[PDB]
């Protein structure tokens, strides 16, 4: 039970993570970028989430 | 302690490089900030690179 | 303002490439040729 | 050449310079589409204790 809690915690910790994007909130860089930008940042995110 | 509407600066053909970098100059309409600064000096041409 | 995905008073109002466009944009000085002149509008 | 730079704070306090945009009226325990000085999302808004 502990094992099963440690790996959801960290998969949810990996949600605050950067990966090097400039934040770790997707919202973030749909709020500051428009697309032609904003998805150089968010394959960032698709590359370090999955 | 203002409202900025970007859109009158952007709009404006005097500026021969209006270059956003951390955010796109649409978005400025759209975006709220906690402080904002404006540097301003005078430079040769060939430096504004 | 004449690439893809831009923003401006052509790239807005009066001719806009797709944020993906595949082609050429090929552009010369023809104040040789045009100058004069005020038959070409824009918004 | 006469250099503007509009250096942003983007860091999180209290909205202090914002976009040239009404608000609207908040509405509670109901899903809505918000925006709150440019924090956007969707959701459900209630009272917090």
């Amino acid at each position: 039970v502990n094992q099963n809690a440690q790996a959801l915690n960290t998969l949810v910790k990996q949600l605050s993570s950067n990966f090097g994007a400039i934040s770790s909130v997707l919202n973030d860089i749909l709020s500051r970028l428009d697309p032609p930008e904003a998805e150089v940042q968010i394959d960032r995110l698709i590359t370090g989430r999955l | 302690n203002c409202v900025a509407d970007y859109s009158v600066l952007y709009n404006s053909a005097s500026f021969s490089t209006f270059k956003c970098y951390g955010v796109s100059p649409t978005k400025l309409n759209d975006l709220c900030f906690t402080n904002v600064y404006a540097d301003s000096f005078v430079i040769r041409g060939d430096e504004v690179r | 303002q004449i690439a893809p995905g831009q923003t401006g008073k052509i790239a807005d109002y009066n001719y806009k490439l797709p944020d993906d466009f595949t082609g050429c944009v090929i552009a010369w000085n023809s104040n040789n040729l045009d100058s004069k002149n005020y038959n070409y509008l824009y918004r | 050449y006469r250099v503007v730079v509009l250096s942003f704070e983007l860091l999180h306090a209290p909205a202090t310079v914002c976009g040239p945009k009404k608000s609207t009226n908040l509405v509670k325990n109901k899903c809505v589409n918000f925006n709150f000085n440019g924090l956007t999302g969707t959701g459900v808004l209630t009272e917090s204790n």
